[PDB]
């Protein structure tokens, strides 16, 4: 179950980089 | 692992070099790309990277050195956008 504030961290992101 | 994700935040001013803020690997990884799309976030596709950046680079920390100029390419196609 993900953590409260993984949203708010996503949304702050400038970029995000896969595999 | 087979799937890692990273979230890079940059803020000029703010933030002297690009910070990871949040990570995941397998199904956190998953949750966190299809959470991205949802919010209209960049994600970009670089198997090289994120995987370096997983084993080096902890949730919390600035990125180093060698991750400088990657990194710095990888934003402004992000901001290109």
């Amino acid at each position: 179950i993900q953590s409260g504030s993984l949203a708010n961290n996503i949304k702050k992101s400038t970029v995000i980089v896969k595999n | 692992p087979t799937h890692i994700a990273i979230c890079l935040y940059y803020k000029l001013g703010e933030t002297p070099l690009p910070l990871v803020i949040e990570t995941g690997k397998d199904a956190k990884a998953l949750q966190i790309i299809k959470l991205a799309e949802l919010y209209d976030i960049p994600v970009i596709e670089d198997i090289p990277l994120a995987t370096s950046l997983y084993k080096n680079i902890h949730k919390g920390q600035y990125i180093t050195e060698d991750f400088f100029e990657p990194v710095a390419q990888l934003i402004r196609i992000a901001i290109d956008l």
